[PDB]
């Protein structure tokens, strides 16, 4: 039943080095991660199912720190989201976004260089031009393989607030970017203008009550996208109905837990469409809810990430941990969903069997093909971990699942863990 | 003398994009010097796949490769240019691929029929069957050029390859196939169009992707023009009807945007039966964009209707919908109608225009939005020849006055631009009684741009009403501003004289306008004084030689003694230009 | 204090003049 | 000769009007001749009516073009800018270059005062240094202009009745003669009369006060009334403070603030104003909105062509 996950690799070891996003590419051969320092590191799987290890493939500075001279504020270079485009040709394309700007990066391999000169040598030593009589055209020669990353297009100056989501449309042309209050529609080949489809900004900001937390395009349908709000509701929009998507087509929201923190914990931090596209998953602070797109009134499945923290919300509020934005991700078959937790714990929920397992990404098990022992949290029998002993600084916010294989990338604060199914 | 060529060849490796770009643009010079034989064996392999991939550099490279046929040895060796262009037809940039495809089409004509089947047709197959959809996207644009000049066996293969592209998994490929479907059908035989084009056209029109379906509207126009009228009902109309009723507003927008093109293709008989009901739905579409697009086509669509029922259909079917559009909430929809609704007057005639169209004109003239009001005023010629402007005069005037006095100066600017057009239409007599006061009020407007526009407005008005009207009406009033306490307004008189002198002629300028300019030379404000020097410079040539030596020269000489530096400089310049000193 | 919605309200209150004035004092204080 | 340069200078103005930057060599030549003109000007420039008074522009070149369209083109209209020509704008280089170019060409028609942002420290913080560095690749252009700013007059006096300055009054200044005694050919000091003249602000609080900007002082109505009567001034034209309506009378019309940058920092959405002084010294105000930018705004709620 349960998948026996095994330690495969650990990479990484300061604030600048903290990983802020993780994303496999469509084929799953490439794995990209971003950090608070604006750097993007791409790992390529060894292609010698495939269980080859991942090795550094490319590294570039996606974003640089900048100062907003209009608002007189600093602009963070932290990488919020990375999205791979479908492979157009031999090269690889991905979208990298910070709070303000989205950059389209091309990663291409070069294995040849020009050789031959008419007015000088390869060393740069010139010669008298009077003696140059016969012309010769340079000829390309093989060279050691190298990977080059360059910024092709920059989408900037469009968002007044901090960008939180980017999602590529299935039409291969457009993608959306959602800030706190606006969603803008972009054309991948046009940077000078954008289309603002959704704008929930109130006339008087004093009356502000909702902010957009996440947005995503439907994997198959080109006209369907959803966006969640801080109030815990998901609005599904149909671009076919009208040019402006202010009027949502569907609204997903549920009707003993009316505590002071109910408002805070209800905010949806991440929303993910299933690969099949029939189901939708949302992650709030305490639970993962899976929504059938044909049932607005309630989710079809609900899973508790960590119930033991429900009684400790007061402590979490004091140390600001209650505002953490955890993520979630489906597996290739949509049968298992993964989400992170505290103390370097990440949770696997099997929909078919309704079984749960808690796993720890720790260097203590730093031995290849070593089975991860399921963890248990108690509020203490043998091998159980006391709730009071949990370290809330160790947060697993960002995780990714291989699109086809049982390979998962789990990012701690400073280390990236890759786990593989026992084979 | 080969050193300059060596510099260009080396610059191809230069890191500087600008220097490398310049060398690419001069590839003809490099190829010409190297020779025909060396170009094929040395230059082209270097250009076959260049590591540098700047869009501007690749775009320039694609353009040059399309004119290299002579440099490579003529048509006998034209196929040597394919590998360089095949690589360019695979890059990620769209414009580079489009240019590369254009170059391939250009050189295809120079391929002999044997060469096409030996070198060019295989190239299309490689691109069509390539693993990267960028290559397959480019392949769509190459079928039409090679199909006509190949044997029947090769033609059958090409049609099969094109069919696979229309069914490609990637929407990018399918969009290209839909775009090129119309032209490919133009070269196919009529039998294959009915048998092979239509199934592909039908399948694409029902594609899941909205961006793909909307391209089927264009293919509908192209295919309709090819098929006989009797076959349109069976083959084309079922797909066209679905497009007008498509759930996606984008698809319906294309139908509205190209409605007139559809009207010509289908013919008058189909237009009455199907298009007219479809047009009514579009004008009542829920999306504002679709309604605005339909509004632009109201005039053209009604014009093309057959005379047997044109008047009846407009009055009974189209006209009621227009009334709703006039009161449309969306600003842009109302603006679209205003620019074209005036064109229905000739079609309906005098009696119908007064009874039905005229109330609509009055309603839009009173609309709050300045754009709607401006559009109606700008297109009064369509109604002048039908019912006469006198009937509209008493209703146009209140609208003009409000526009002329709008708070936003840019709104006031817009009406000024149409003033000479209205003045001619309304006649001299009406202008003097009603519109003359408005024109003068602009000359003293706070905003300089309005005063500048009004100054040029006088010239255009004089060009129509003639010198005599200007002397009696305009000149005595503009000269009155010379005494204005504000120096900005006093300079306006000089600006008016500068433009008026070009038309008012020598006699009027010397006797009435020139004395005022000379008097202002003693103005206490330096700004006025050196504008007099500039004014004399511009109108000096129009004056007689005797006048220049008698009056203009002594005044300019005095200005050169003025304390202010600017007055002396322009005074000196005026003398030099006029050759007086 | 840490709520994103609250931050926007604060950001929209200190928008026009206050933020520039605050930084001006900071720059002057830095000297 | 001067004629050849004058034609060359005219060509620069036409090029600048098109928002095209001058070359580094051209800028250096322009600045050198600008200093020769400015050095001869007193700390209290004597300006003659009629003239149009303008406030901060902050490198909003397209809005500067709007200002000319409203007030007229130089040299036909006499202008008096009260500083803050750079920073917080995409076109600070073009904005300052055009104004400096006009000053050299039409020294008698246009007067440019020194604003607080005309300082080496401020320009490096608020983007003018970056704009020059990005548009030229080196700091030479920034070095030239910052040196030129030192020669800009601190204040101007119009017909001996209207006193124009960027910041406002100072505790250390009681008569215009004190202003004339200052040495302005230096970097904006952090303290003293020169600093106050460029950083002070009017305030409702009576008397002097602590400036929230961290520099200068805040002066109440009583200070303004005493200063005007002492120097026989009718009005104190003032800049350096954002106002939504473009101009804002204060202190019983003893002080007027003029702001000439519409939609300040492309975000405020304020109105800009310019004060026109008639030949008889009577004052009038013209309010204008931001110039319609070509192909903008980038973000629109109307469907773009690529999606239509
Ligand atoms: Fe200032
Ligand atoms: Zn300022």
């Amino acid at each position: 039943n349960d998948i026996q996950w095994c330690f495969s690799q650990v990479k990484g070891a300061a604030e600048a080095d903290i990983i802020s996003t993780v994303e496999f590419n469509h084929s799953g051969e490439l794995l990209a991660t971003g950090d608070k320092g604006g750097r993007v590191v791409i790992f390529q799987q060894e292609q010698e199912h495939s269980r080859g290890e991942y090795n550094v493939y490319s590294t570039f500075q996606s974003h640089e720190p900048e100062f907003d001279y209009l608002k007189s504020l600093e602009i963070e270079e932290k990488i919020n989201k990375i999205r791979w485009l479908p492979q157009k040709n031999a090269a690889q394309f991905l979208l990298s976004t910070n709070d303000k700007t989205i950059k389209l990066w091309k990663i291409s391999e070069r294995d040849k260089r020009p050789e031959g000169y008419n007015l000088k040598e390869e060393d740069g030593r010139y010669r008298d031009p009077t003696t140059v009589t016969t012309l010769r055209v340079p000829v390309f020669r093989p060279m050691d393989l190298m990977v080059e990353a360059s910024p092709r297009r920059i989408f900037a100056n469009a968002h007044t607030y901090h960008i939180n989501s980017i999602s590529i449309n299935s039409d291969y042309e457009t993608y959306l970017s959602a800030d706190d209050l606006r969603i803008n529609l972009w054309h991948l080949e046009i940077t000078d203008r954008s289309f603002n489809i959704v704008d929930i900004k109130p006339a008087n900001m004093e009356e502000l009550t909702e902010v957009i937390t996440a947005a995503e395009f439907h994997p198959n349908s080109c006209n369907t996208f959803v966006y969640s709000s801080s109030k815990g509701t998901i609005r599904l929009c149909d671009m076919r109905a009208s040019a402006l998507c202010d009027r949502h087509s569907k609204l997903f929201e549920e009707p003993s837990n009316r505590s002071f923190f109910s408002e805070i914990i209800s905010s949806i931090s991440d929303v993910k469409f299933s690969h099949s596209g029939r189901y939708m998953m949302t992650r709030d602070y305490l639970s993962v809810k899976i929504w059938d797109l044909n049932m607005e009134n309630r989710p079809v499945e609900t899973y508790q990430v960590h119930e033991y923290l429900r009684s400790k919300l007061c402590s979490l509020y004091e140390n600001d941990c209650i505002f953490d934005k955890f993520e979630c991700c489906w597996n290739g078959s949509d049968s298992v969903v993964m989400t992170g937790s505290y103390n370097n714990f990440f949770r696997m929920f099997d929909r078919n069997t309704k079984r749960d397992i808690t796993l720890e990404a720790s260097r203590e098990n730093n031995k290849p093909r070593t089975v991860l022992k399921p963890r248990k949290v108690c509020a203490r029998k043998k091998d159980e971990i006391s709730v009071d002993s949990l370290d809330f600084n160790k947060k697993i916010l960002h995780t990714a699942w291989h699109p086809k294989e049982n390979i998962i990338a789990v990012a701690t604060t400073n280390n990236l863990y890759i786990f593989q199914d026992k084979v | 003398s080969l050193y300059p060529i060596a510099v260009l060849i080396d610059e191809l490796r230069n890191e500087d994009v600008q220097l490398r770009l310049n060398s690419i643009k001069k590839l003809s010079t490099i190829a010409l010097a190297l020779g025909v034989e060396r170009t094929r064996s040395e230059l082209l392999p270097f250009l076959t796949d260049t590591i540098y991939d700047e869009d501007e550099v690749l775009l320039a490279l694609a353009e040059q490769l399309g004119t290299f046929t002579t440099l490579v040895g003529g048509p006998e060796y034209v196929h040597c240019l394919l590998p360089p262009l095949e690589s360019l037809a695979t890059v990620e940039e769209t414009v580079v691929r489009d240019k590369a495809v254009e170059s391939l089409r250009a050189i295809s004509h120079e391929h002999s029929p044997s060469d096409l089947e030996a070198h060019f047709v295989p190239l299309v197959k490689r691109l069509a069957g390539g693993d990267w959809f960028t290559s397959r996207t480019s392949a769509c644009g190459l079928f039409s050029v090679c199909y006509p000049r190949v044997s029947s066996a090769v033609k059958a293969e090409l049609r099969q390859y094109f069919r696979n592209l229309c069914s490609d998994d990637t929407p990018m490929v399918r969009r290209a196939a839909a775009s090129k479907l119309g032209e490919f059908a133009k070269v196919l035989e009529l039998d294959n169009v009915k048998s092979e084009i239509i199934p592909m056209f039908s399948n694409l029109a029902s594609d899941e992707q909205d961006s793909v379906r909307l391209l089927a509207v264009e293919a509908c126009v192209n295919i309709a023009q090819l098929l006989p009228q009797e076959d349109l009902e069976a083959l084309v109309m079922p797909t066209l009807r679905q497009a007008a009723e498509d759930k996606s507003w984008r698809v319906r927008y294309m139908v509205a945007d190209k409605f007139t093109e559809l009207q010509k293709a289908v013919g008058p008989e189909i237009t009455k039966t199907d298009l007219v009901p479809a047009f009514q739905n579009l004008m009542k579409d829920c999306e504002a964009e679709v309604r605005a697009a339909a509004s632009h086509k109201v005039k053209e669509f009604c014009e093309n209707l057959s005379a047997d029922c044109r008047e009846n259909v407009i009055m009974s079917q189209i006209l009621p919908c227009i009334k709703e559009l006039v009161s449309d909430a969306n600003q842009h929809v109302k603006s679209a109608l205003a620019s074209v609704i005036m064109g229905l007057s000739p079609i309906l005639g005098k009696d119908n225009t007064i009874e039905h169209l005229l109330p609509l004109f009055l309603a839009q003239l009173k609309d709050e939005c300045p754009e709607v009001r401006l559009n109606i005023i700008s297109n009064l010629d369509c109604v002048n020849e039908v019912i006469g402007i006198r009937q509209l005069s008493q209703s146009l005037l209140p609208a003009i006055v409000e526009l002329a006095e709008d708070a936003k100066w840019r709104v006031r600017l817009a009406i000024i631009e149409y003033m000479p057009l209205l003045a001619g239409q309304l006649g001299v007599e009406f202008f003097d009684e009603k519109l003359n006061s408005l024109c003068m009020a602009w000359l003293v407007d706070h905003v300089y741009a309005i005063r500048e526009a009004a100054t040029s407005n006088l010239k255009k008005l004089v060009e129509k009403f003639g010198k005599e009207w200007a002397h009696a009406t305009i000149i005595p009033k503009v000269l009155a501003m010379s005494g204005d306490p504000n120096y900005l307004h006093r300079m306006t008189t000089l600006f008016c004289i500068n433009v008026l002198s070009e038309v008012c002629g020598q006699d009027i300028t010397t006797k009435h306008m020139l004395p005022t300019v000379l008097r202002m030379a003693g103005d206490p404000v330096a700004n006025v004084r050196f504008n007099v020097a500039k004014s004399l410079q511009k109108i000096g040539p129009i004056l007689d030689n005797s006048t220049l030596q008698s009056e203009v020269k002594p005044i300019l000489e005095k200005l050169t003694q003025d304390q202010d530096v600017d007055v002396k400089y322009f005074a000196q310049e005026a003398l030099t230009v006029l050759s007086l000193a | 204090h840490s709520s994103r919605l609250h931050q926007i309200k604060q950001e929209e209150g200190m928008d026009l003049i206050n933020r520039e004035t605050v930084h001006e004092r900071e720059v002057q204080t830095a000297m | 000769d001067e004629k050849v340069f004058t034609k060359e200078l005219d060509q620069w103005i036409e090029q600048l009007n098109e928002c095209k930057q001058l070359s580094e060599s051209q800028v250096k030549s322009l600045c050198e001749k600008a200093k020769e003109i400015l050095t001869k000007e007193s700390n209290v420039q004597e300006v003659r009516c009629p003239v149009t008074v303008c406030g901060d522009v902050h490198g909003q070149f397209h809005d500067l073009m709007e200002l000319f369209r409203i007030g007229g083109k130089s040299p036909d209209t006499n202008y008096l800018f009260m500083g803050d020509y750079v920073d917080r704008g995409y076109y600070s280089v073009e904005t300052v270059t055009l104004l400096v170019a006009l000053k050299v060409r039409y020294r008698e028609r246009i007067t440019i005062l020194r604003g607080n942002h005309e300082s080496r420290q401020i320009t490096q913080v608020y983007g003018f240094y970056d704009e020059c560095l990005r548009k030229y690749g080196n700091a030479n252009v920034w070095k030239y202009f910052t040196d030129l700013f030192d020669y800009l007059p601190l204040t101007a006096l119009v017909d001996g009745q209207i006193f124009c300055l960027h910041g406002g009054l100072s505790p250390s200044i009681d008569t215009l003669d004190h202003i004339r005694a200052l040495d302005r050919l230096q970097e904006v000091p952090h303290e003293g009369p020169m600093c106050d003249l460029l950083w002070s602000d009017p305030d409702d609080r009576g008397g002097w006060g602590i400036s929230p900007r961290g520099a200068g002082y805040t002066f109440g109505q009583d200070i303004s009334e005493t200063f005007n009567h002492a120097n026989g001034l009718t009005l104190v034209s003032r800049a350096h403070q954002l106002v939504m309506e473009g101009y804002n009378w204060c202190h019983d019309r003893n002080v007027v603030t003029i702001f000439s940058a519409p939609n300040y920092c492309y975000r405020c959405g304020n109105q800009a104003a310019i004060m026109e002084l008639d030949d008889t010294l009577k004052y009038s105000f013209l309010q204008f909105d931001p110039a319609p930018r070509r192909g903008e705004p980038h973000v629109t709620r109307r469907t773009p062509d690529y999606f239509l």
